[PDB]
């Protein structure tokens, strides 16, 4: 089962893109999803949660704005 | 000491059974043909018949508790059954060449409705049934021409309309147990929901209650009393969303203030559409009001009755919500039938300290729900003509803390929701399910023939 | 109704009256509050079962033909009937009820019904 | 069955043997007879049950440590074995069912087999 | 539990107790088996009915104040507790219960309780 | 000599009652919402609650018998149910320009597989959709032009999508009585299915039991236990189909040895299609492989446990089948959803007398079933991508006599099969229910007061 995070990407200063975690093997509604970052030799750091119910979500006072989680229901990703 | 036994004893313990409604008598007469939806529902105990309880303390647990997901399943069955033989809609997903308005009505309702024509099946199955009709924007979509739209639903889920004769009034429900089962009744007006909880009662036929449809704001609910009460699962952890009670009831009046025309479309036989027909004068955004500083005490009272948990002296901020879908996003609810979802970012631009006109803030109505992420069947919400107005209280809310990884410099909040289950636990905080066994032996000095 | 289940058991004891009253006292979704009913009644019947395969059956209270056991928290005559309530007994006694059944329904009765026969013959 | 209704008190009491014969005798629309049978079910349990609590529970016939009421409409002897029938009697009755049945619910084995245990001890 | 219905009569009878145990032992599709515990409360209950409509009702064993018939098959006393086992018995039985139920629900309580009545007045 | 009466007493006679499944609990877990049907089946004993039996014997009838019936209404219940909410297919019956193959896949796999191309409903009413799929030889047929063909069933029988999430794997199911109803248990190996069976225990929850569904050949099954069993109602009459039952497991590997892809049509809303994609790489047909030795032994064994009925010494003869339906013509089966007919013709043409590779026998999938001959709905069995492979226990067998009137000269077996009922009967014939009552009354010398 497990998860299915798209491959490794480049792109540039300033700009902006869009990262895809598949889900498989269960419910996609219930259950919650979270998102994690490791820099170059870095202790890991929280990104967001998003319930994939209604869509609510809490982004941490310094990366608000910066990211833009979300869901498809339907798409279960 | 010999053996003897007691039938009627009084143990009891944690125990999760099926339980019946009961709503009354004086909602039984109303003529007009089915309710709500309780057809069999009995009426309810006319007098109050509670016992409280003596030197009894056990622990209530608002979050492990059950009949809150019983009262779910329950609405979700009844939602599928109100709509069932409701009348379908399948010629509907059907290209719709539309517009927008002609009327001096401020581009504050600039366009936003749509004044779609398109064909349709007639009554028989050979003519088309060339024919318009008035909707709002989030009810359709464009494809890649002049304005040609698509309704929302018609790549994901089919529709049914709801039958007219059907009513969007919450009405009190009586929630009652059989026996062998009884409800310990909470009656400290201190209980966060967890723990054990002295002052009770036993009850089987729990009061009274509506169970009102919102998101971020709870409406008609109960009262707290004295001290505002608050309730989480374990706040620290934020992603558990924060349920707060009011003792004071928030007043609230909405409006949808225009006057609609209805269109009993003819795709027959037998099923009649309903449509949205012109609009009688002016045109204006549904929106709501409320008293400005009774909202500015009850929040004070709140902010006041926080900081215990984040220090006397913590930073406070709220805001607009975190982006969610529209439900989430704004204050969903119904009124009088329709379905409004109010732009609630107005009242949360604000930060807390330690120890004029009034609010309007506007909200939009949809009429395509497919509500408890129940897909593969969405609901037209018909038509009302005339207007709508509606008058709430609002005793609670659903919110979400940022989570400012720092010690407890700055925790700030946002109308949370999404998980329905909440308006439900929010008057179920105070009950528990117990069966009783009326077993009990003992030994004693006591000889039989 | 269940008044004071806090009271001690021997203030308890006066009316074992009005529990034993309401617990009866007299589609889908229709289908759910029969299906509660019936087991309410298997329930009742389960009960009056156990009750009647001891030489109980004669409702409510009932002497019987086999004592204590030390090991059972051995403690004293005025501690519990005065000093203690009825979950607070049964929530120790949940480690012990099963041979407590066993033995009542089995070396009882049916001995004492058969040495009954024994003397019901002559 | 039900033989003669309107034959006096007295005659009527010769069998009460047959009214209690029949009285179990051994899908939608198919739903139906089985919500019938169940309450059938529930209201020969509660008869067994108001009757258990009082000192009855012996079927049919029980004599009760209570009396009569004077003013529950003083009448005569042979004025009703002679001379009326059952539910005669019990359109009458209608007006103190209630308080008969509390008294003897309480008042009776409540007390009679709490001073049978106080003789049942020694 | 059924243990050896080919073992004979007189050894059976030294248990009668686990037959009596898990004999109730505590959506469509969905209703069947309730349609299914439904009956078996009910053949449990005319059991229950049966049994105490005659002088019996104390439970399992119970003797009785009518001897035998003759023509009912005369056999010997060594002959069937050591000699035979119990549907053996009822499928010769199988020609004469009627009557025996008959004569047992009318024939016995019903004189034996009422010339009860008639000692339980003096 | 009075009477006296018994309450629990040891007698019981022919009835037969409403029973219950039961379904054990680590199936329970699998997450991912529903199983095979069994929603509220309660799980099993966990340990093996029989009693033996002493100087009993009492007589099975393993046709006479019900349970089988029982489990026959219920399973063809539960097929209805299954795809009761599953998504419709009436835009099929459409006329289908189609074609055969393009790939180097041998005259073994020539054409047969069809890449039709038609219209259909989109996701909303008005525009038409171009596409296109692959079908298996015996969904389609020709109308009297290019190659337009039409599915089997569009004259007889409309037809239904299963919901993809539903899996067509046979779990052990413990049918399990009610009380007052008990299971006699045969536990003698040789009972021929008929009569009185001394070695006898008493139970309630019957063991976990597969429905397995395939003609002429019996998967996964019990085994028998020294000396293989057969069974007839009457075997000399011949129309009585023979089963049989191995104290030995044949293996059994089938394949369908193609890569597909699948296709979400979106004949929308909600209702989404899955259609055949072009397939990965080469093309090879389904088939199947069995121990060519182990078949060999167990046939004789077999033709070894028949001449008894028929003389030590008769002439035996196999063939393949008497020319019936594709189900009953072939080994029809499921195998991981979709369904094989496999061409049984290769293990029957032998002549047995008296007292090296691996067999592959090849099978063609089909996808349009309307199972138990109940016609008036049809299953279109949805596209598995990848490849599929099966291992299996072959374990009994249906068969059929000719009937060579002579004396005992010649006689010659078929697989019979047809009616599906014998699948049960051939885990049914080890049981039977009785009423007991516990009742009995005995004349002796005792008084009551
Ligand atoms: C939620 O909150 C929002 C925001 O506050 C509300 O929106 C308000 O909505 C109301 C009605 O929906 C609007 O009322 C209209 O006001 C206009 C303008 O009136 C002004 O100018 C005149 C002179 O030009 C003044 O005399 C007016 O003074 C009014 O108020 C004072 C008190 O402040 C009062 O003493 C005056 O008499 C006057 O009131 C009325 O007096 C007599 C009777 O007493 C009456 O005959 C007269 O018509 C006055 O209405 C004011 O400063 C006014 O022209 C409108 O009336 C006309 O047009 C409509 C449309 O055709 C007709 O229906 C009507 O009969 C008149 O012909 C309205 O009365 C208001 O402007 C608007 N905004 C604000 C800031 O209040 C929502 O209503 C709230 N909704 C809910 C559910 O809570
Ligand atoms: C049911 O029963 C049927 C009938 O028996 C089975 O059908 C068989 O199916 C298999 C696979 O599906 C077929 O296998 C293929 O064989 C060909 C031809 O191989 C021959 O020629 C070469 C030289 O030209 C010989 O060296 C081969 O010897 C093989 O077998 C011997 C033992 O007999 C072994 O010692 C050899 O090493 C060799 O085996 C393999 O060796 C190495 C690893 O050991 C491996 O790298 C090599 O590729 C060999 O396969 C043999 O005489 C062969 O070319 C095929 O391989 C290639 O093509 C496929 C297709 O692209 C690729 O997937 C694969 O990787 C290779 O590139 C296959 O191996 C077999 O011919 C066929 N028929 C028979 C009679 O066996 C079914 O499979 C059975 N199904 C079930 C479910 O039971
Ligand atoms: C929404 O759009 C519909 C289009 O289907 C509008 O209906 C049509 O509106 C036009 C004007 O916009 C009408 O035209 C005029 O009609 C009158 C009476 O027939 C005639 O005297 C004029 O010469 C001119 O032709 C048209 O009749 C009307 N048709 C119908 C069936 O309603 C509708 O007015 C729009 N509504 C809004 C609120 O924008
Ligand atoms: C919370 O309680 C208030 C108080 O009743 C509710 O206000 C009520 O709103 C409904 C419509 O949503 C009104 O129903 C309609 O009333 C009019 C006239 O009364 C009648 O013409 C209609 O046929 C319909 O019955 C209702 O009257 C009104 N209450 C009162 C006392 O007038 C409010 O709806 C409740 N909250 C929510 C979310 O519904
Ligand atoms: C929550 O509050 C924030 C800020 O308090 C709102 O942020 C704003 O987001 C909107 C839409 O993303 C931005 O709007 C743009 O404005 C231009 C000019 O008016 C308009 O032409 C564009 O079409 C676009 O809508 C806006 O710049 C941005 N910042 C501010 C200060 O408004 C956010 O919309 C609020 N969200 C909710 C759900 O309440
Ligand atoms: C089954 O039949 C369908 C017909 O609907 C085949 O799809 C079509 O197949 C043709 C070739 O047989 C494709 O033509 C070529 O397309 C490519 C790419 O567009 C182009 O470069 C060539 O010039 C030529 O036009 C056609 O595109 C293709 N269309 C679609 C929508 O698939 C399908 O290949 C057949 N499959 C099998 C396994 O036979
Ligand atoms: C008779 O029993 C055998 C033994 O289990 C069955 O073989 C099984 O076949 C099924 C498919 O029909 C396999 O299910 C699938 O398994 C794979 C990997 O195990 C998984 O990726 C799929 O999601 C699905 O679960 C099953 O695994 C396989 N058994 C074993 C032990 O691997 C056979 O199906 C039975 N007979 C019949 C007629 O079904
Ligand atoms: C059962 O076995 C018999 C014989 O063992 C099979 O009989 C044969 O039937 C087929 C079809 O009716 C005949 O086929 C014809 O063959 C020609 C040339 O190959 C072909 O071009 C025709 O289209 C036709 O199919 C065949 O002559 C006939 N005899 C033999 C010896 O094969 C029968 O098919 C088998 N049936 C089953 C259900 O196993
Ligand atoms: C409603 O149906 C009419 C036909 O009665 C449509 O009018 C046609 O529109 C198409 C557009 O593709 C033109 O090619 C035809 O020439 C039109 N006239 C005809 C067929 O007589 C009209 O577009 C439809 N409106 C919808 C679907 O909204
Ligand atoms: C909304 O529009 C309708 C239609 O124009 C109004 O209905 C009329 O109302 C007036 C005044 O109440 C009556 O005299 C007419 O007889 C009504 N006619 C019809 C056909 O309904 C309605 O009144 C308007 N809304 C309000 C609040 O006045
Ligand atoms: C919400 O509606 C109620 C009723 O329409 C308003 O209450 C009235 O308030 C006015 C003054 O604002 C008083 O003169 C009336 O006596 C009140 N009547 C009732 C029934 O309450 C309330 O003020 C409205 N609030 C807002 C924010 O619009
Ligand atoms: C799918 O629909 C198209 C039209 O979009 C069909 O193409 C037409 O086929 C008919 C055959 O009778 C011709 O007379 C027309 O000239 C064709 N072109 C058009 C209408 O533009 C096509 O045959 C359909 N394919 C099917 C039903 O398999
Ligand atoms: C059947 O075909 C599919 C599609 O080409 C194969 O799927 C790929 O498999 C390879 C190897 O396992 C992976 O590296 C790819 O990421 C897969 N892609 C997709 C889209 O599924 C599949 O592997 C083939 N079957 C087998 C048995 O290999
Ligand atoms: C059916 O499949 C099984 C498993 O794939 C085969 O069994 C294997 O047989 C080979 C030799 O034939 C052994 O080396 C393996 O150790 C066996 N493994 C298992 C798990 O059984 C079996 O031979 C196959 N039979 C046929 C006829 O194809
Ligand atoms: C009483 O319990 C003790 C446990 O210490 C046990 O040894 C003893 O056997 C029990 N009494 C009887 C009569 O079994
Ligand atoms: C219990 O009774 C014993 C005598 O049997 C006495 O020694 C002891 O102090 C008493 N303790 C309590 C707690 O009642
Ligand atoms: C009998 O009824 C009379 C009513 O006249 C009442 O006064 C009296 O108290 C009743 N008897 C008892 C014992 O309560
Ligand atoms: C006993 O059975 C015989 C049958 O031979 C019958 O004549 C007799 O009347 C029966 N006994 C009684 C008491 O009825
Ligand atoms: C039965 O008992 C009689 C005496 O009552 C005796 O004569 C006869 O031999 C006995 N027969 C059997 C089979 O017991």
């Amino acid at each position: 089962a497990g998860l299915m995070q798209s491959g490794a990407v480049m792109k540039n200063s300033g700009a902006s893109v869009r990262v895809s975690c598949q889900a498989d093997g269960y419910d996609f509604i219930d259950y919650v999803i979270h998102w994690f970052r490791q820099r170059r030799g870095e202790g890991l750091e929280w990104l967001g949660w998003m319930n994939p119910s209604g869509g609510g979500t809490n982004y941490p006072r310094p990366f608000q704005g910066k990211v833009t989680m979300t869901r498809d229901t339907s798409t279960e990703t | 000491l010999w053996v003897t036994v007691y039938y009627g004893v009084p143990v009891w313990k944690d125990a999760e059974t099926t339980l019946f409604c009961a709503s009354d008598a004086k909602a039984y007469e109303t003529e007009k043909h089915n309710v709500w939806a309780t057809h069999a529902c009995v009426p309810t105990d006319p007098n109050p018949q509670e016992i409280h309880l003596e030197n009894v303390t056990e622990e209530f647990n608002m979050w492990k508790n059950n009949m809150v997901e019983q009262m779910h399943t329950d609405i979700i069955s009844l939602w599928d059954q109100s709509l069932k033989p409701c009348v379908k809609l399948t010629p509907l997903c059907v290209t719709l060449q539309c517009t927008n308005v002609t009327n001096n009505i401020t581009d504050d309702m600039r366009g936003e409705l749509k004044n779609c024509s398109f064909n349709m099946t007639t009554e028989l199955r050979d003519k088309k049934q060339k024919v318009y009709s008035l909707f709002y924007r989030l009810d359709v979509v464009q494809i890649n021409s002049n304005k040609e739209y698509r309704l929302i639903n018609c790549n994901t889920s089919a529709i049914t309309q709801a039958c007219p004769k059907v009513s969007f009034e919450p009405i009190p429900i009586h929630y009652c147990a059989p026996a062998g089962f009884a409800i310990l009744k909470c009656k400290d007006k201190k209980f966060n929901g967890t723990g054990p909880c002295p002052s009770v009662s036993t009850v089987q036929c729990t009061h009274g209650i509506k169970p009102v449809v919102s998101t971020q704001l709870l409406l008609n609910g109960s009262l707290a009393e004295e001290e505002v009460m608050i309730r989480s699962e374990n706040i620290t952890n934020n992603a558990k969303n924060i349920l707060v009670q009011f003792n004071t009831p928030v007043q609230i009046n909405c409006t949808r203030p225009n006057n609609n025309t209805r269109k009993s479309i003819r795709i027959g036989p037998g099923q009649a559409f309903y449509a949205t027909g012109d609009i009688i004068g002016d045109i204006r955004q549904a929106h709501c009001n409320v008293s400005k500083a009774t909202w500015n005490e009850t929040l004070g009272k709140v902010v006041k009755q926080l900081r215990k948990h984040f220090g006397n002296n913590t930073i406070i901020r709220f805001a607009n919500s975190s982006g969610g879908d529209l439900e989430v996003t704004t204050h969903s609810f119904n009124c009088g039938g329709e379905f409004f979802y109010c732009n609630t970012s107005g009242l949360f631009n604000s930060t807390w300290i330690s120890n004029n006109d009034s609010i309007t803030l506007p909200c939009r109505i949809k009429q395509i729900i497919n509500m408890w992420q129940r897909i593969g069947q969405a609901m037209y919400a018909p038509p009302i003509q005339g207007v709508i107005r509606c008058v709430s209280n609002i005793t609670g809310l659903i919110l979400t803390r940022d989570g400012g990884s720092t010690n407890s410099t700055t925790e700030t909040f946002r109308p949370g929701g999404g998980d329905m289950r909440d308006n439900w636990r929010s008057e179920l905080y105070k009950y528990k399910v117990v069966k009783i066994e009326p077993l009990g032996v003992a030994p004693t000095r006591c000889k039989r023939r | 109704f269940l008044g004071a289940a806090g009271s001690t058991m021997g203030a308890a004891s006066m009316t074992l009256t009005v529990q034993a009253r309401n617990l009866l006292s007299g589609t889908v979704w229709g289908i759910k509050q029969l299906q509660a009913r019936v087991l309410a009644v298997e329930r009742y019947l389960r009960d009056q079962q156990l009750l009647g395969i001891w030489g109980c059956s004669g409702k409510l209270i009932c002497c019987t033909n086999v004592p204590w056991n030390s090991s059972w928290s051995n403690r004293n005559l005025s501690e519990i009937w005065d000093n203690m309530t009825w979950l607070q007994w049964d929530k120790e006694i949940s480690n012990y009820t099963q041979i407590i059944y066993g033995l009542l329904e089995e070396s009882q009765n049916q001995q004492e019904k058969n040495e009954q026969d024994l003397l019901a013959l002559d």
